[PDB]
């Protein structure tokens, strides 16, 4: 399920922000 | 003034006149350290910390945020940070923060807010799973609202998302963290934000506009509705070739009008895009989706929150996060004394 794959993903914790 | 008095456009202006004022003569220097005792680490960052501090003078609880002055120098974000003080010491809205207090000493930079005891959406988001189209476009509605006043003003957000979104203690939202907020009238050129929430105009290194705000709610409402963002991966770079690309997929439980709104603010084709169109956020406002919402009384704070945070006394962190406590270092040379003369 897309669920499981968000889940699984390294990218469910707190987001950083990018900056060039 | 009375509830119908003035059209939006009007009280627009006139909160622009109020704006205007404390942008161009900022308040500076408004507290000291020793006037506030440390609670709490409430969120930690690159180059600060927030602070969950009692003002002793009143015992008002308030959110402190430290920035060392080094480290935004080291991370490039000097003029970013003058930005995010001297926009948020002259704002005034139900649902954003405007600072109570800014100071400096030799090491770091502070401002302080009305704290928002009900923890970020984030951690409410994540822990439910997903939130009900109602409880979605509650949300959402708050956000136009802030985007209309914040856009009205010329002022740039770019940092949407649940990480960025208190809850306070009626379960409204305050729209926080202006680290990349500007002031402008053009287009603008500078890469931030997160990389779920960028718009492809952004990464496509193109000059861009207010528009990437209205993209960055799409993905907030997909995100809030579906309980994971339109486009993720492991890695960033993955993250953009899906946006860029743009093809989007909606779980089968979302309606056919949500669907169709967020085909409009997920426009890739910013002709298209849905509040950089002739109308404006008007397109918003007005598409089925929020045909329910009561505009008037989500301002005047009249609906009933579909969740209302758990508070058990006014200093409660209980809706936070635990964060490792570091001590605040004030060195007897000040530091950065130009970069941040004006703050
Ligand atoms: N009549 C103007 C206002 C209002 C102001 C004060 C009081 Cl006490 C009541 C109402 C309508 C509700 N708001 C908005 N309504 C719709 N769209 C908006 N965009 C920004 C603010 C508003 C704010 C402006
Ligand atoms: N982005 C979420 C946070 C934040 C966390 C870490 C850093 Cl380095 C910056 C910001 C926003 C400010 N915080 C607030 N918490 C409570 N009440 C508030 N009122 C205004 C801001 C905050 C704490 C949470
Ligand atoms: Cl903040």
């Amino acid at each position: 399920t897309t669920y499981a794959d968000f889940i699984a993903s390294g990218r469910t914790g707190r987001r950083n922000a990018i900056h060039d | 003034k009375g509830s119908e008095q003035e059209s939006v456009k009007e009280f627009l202006a006139k909160a622009k006149e109020d704006f205007l004022k404390k942008w161009e003569n900022p308040a500076q220097n408004t507290a000291h350290l020793d006037q506030f005792e440390r609670i709490k680490t409430l969120g930690t960052g690159s180059f600060g910390r927030v602070m969950l501090v009692k003002h002793m003078e009143t015992g008002n609880h308030y959110a402190m945020k430290i920035l060392d002055k080094q480290k935004v120098v080291k991370l490039k974000q000097i003029e970013h940070t003058l930005n995010e003080k001297r926009i948020l010491q002259a704002v005034n809205f139900p649902f954003l923060t405007k600072l109570e207090f800014s100071f400096k000493d030799n090491s770091n930079l502070y401002m302080v807010m009305e704290y928002a005891p009900g923890g970020e959406m984030f951690s409410h988001l994540r822990r439910i799973g997903r939130f009900s189209e109602p409880h979605a476009r509650f949300y959402a509605a708050q956000i136009v609202l802030t985007f209309e006043y914040l856009h009205s003003l010329d002022l740039i957000y770019r940092d949407l998302k649940p990480e960025n979104l208190m809850i306070d203690q009626q379960g409204y939202i305050k729209v926080t963290d202006f680290g990349f907020a500007k002031r402008v009238k053009g287009r603008t050129w500078t890469l931030c934000g997160t990389p779920e929430y960028l718009a492809p105009e952004i990464i496509l290194s193109k000059g861009y506009n207010k528009a990437v705000d209205w993209w960055a709610l799409g993905v907030l409402i997909y995100e809030m509705a579906a309980g994971y963002p339109p486009f993720f991966a492991d890695q960033p770079i993955q993250i953009y070739e899906k946006i860029v690309s743009g093809k989007v997929r909606f779980p089968s439980h979302f309606s056919s009008d949500l669907k169709d709104l967020l085909r409009n603010l997920l426009q890739v084709d910013l002709t298209k895009r849905f509040g950089n169109l002739k109308n404006g956020v008007n397109d918003i406002k007005n598409h089925k989706w929020f045909a329910t919402t009561d505009w008037i009384a989500i301002y005047q704070r009249k609906v009933e929150a579909p969740f209302i945070p758990k508070f058990k006394g006014p200093g409660d962190t209980s809706n936070f996060d635990d964060y490792e406590e570091e001590e605040i270092r004030v060195s007897i040379n000040e530091k950065c004394g130009k970069e941040f003369s004006e703050f």
